[PDB]
């Protein structure tokens, strides 16, 4: 079985009943960027 | 405004998929 | 001789033979690779 | 509060063995510090 | 009858600093925040929260910054307060009286 396999981790399975009539996908992101708080009001 | 929502505590944002038809 | 009515221990319960004593940085140096730590509490008197 | 943190005895005392590089001064306009050079 | 004690007094200046950053508010938001405070069977509800949503991370990003930022001011004082090993530990071996 695939999952068993020790390699599973490295993927995510999820299922997708309607994926046979699929043209296009795209999915998004939206990391942002740390930053820190130096003290001085600048 | 008001909050009216727990302060975040580690906000784990949603992931979308768009199909195009 | 082995005269004793309670006697110093340790956690197990196995009497101890002496004490040795010596400085900071010879304690350190065997303390490090030389010898084995055997516990770090000991069970002793109070009188 | 039980937090997952290593920790290593040197010699005869007990301390705590940090590299905070991954939590802070990633992703970040300000340099990281103890990398002052020598001349 | 020579021995006498003796007490130390040291004492400790406060020092001071604070911490300061930036956060912004577009027009549109504080307008549409204008209206949530008299929110009501006006005002709708899925812009609203999308609103409250967005400035709440975005508060919550400049609020955990400080929280960032203080274990570099301390990690920053800590290298200033700090000797070198090669400098004082023949300091403090070869010095058996003063």
């Amino acid at each position: 079985r695939f999952l068993e396999l020790g390699l599973s981790v490295a993927c995510i399975c999820t299922k997708f009943p309607e994926l046979a009539y699929v043209r296009d996908g795209v999915i998004q992101f939206e990391v942002q960027q740390p930053m820190i708080a130096r003290d001085g009001p600048h | 405004i008001p909050a009216g929502i727990i302060p975040t505590g580690n906000v784990l944002s949603t992931i979308e998929v768009c199909i195009f038809f | 001789v082995m005269v004793s009515r309670i006697t110093h221990t340790n956690t197990r319960g196995r009497q101890v033979d002496g004490v040795l004593v010596t400085t900071a940085t010879l304690k350190r140096q065997l303390l490090q690779g030389i010898l084995q730590i055997d516990d770090t509490a000991a069970d002793v008197p109070v009188t | 509060a039980r937090v997952p943190a290593d920790l290593v005895i040197v010699g005869d005392k007990l301390v705590f063995l940090e590299a905070l590089e991954r939590r802070v001064y990633q992703a970040t306009r300000v340099a990281y510090p103890l990398i002052g050079n020598i001349d | 009858p020579v021995d006498q004690p003796v007490h130390n007094y040291m004492v400790k200046r406060i020092h001071k600093r604070s911490l300061s950053a930036a956060f912004a508010i577009a027009s549109e938001a504080l307008s549409l925040l204008s209206n949530t405070y008299v929110a009501a069977t006006e005002i709708d509800s899925s812009l609203r929260i999308r609103a409250i949503q967005q400035m709440a991370r975005n508060l919550r990003t400049v609020s955990d910054s400080f929280e960032r930022g203080t274990a570099d001011q301390l990690l920053g004082v800590l290298l200033e307060k700090a000797p070198p090993l090669s400098l004082l530990s023949p300091i403090n071996k070869f010095q058996p009286e003063g």
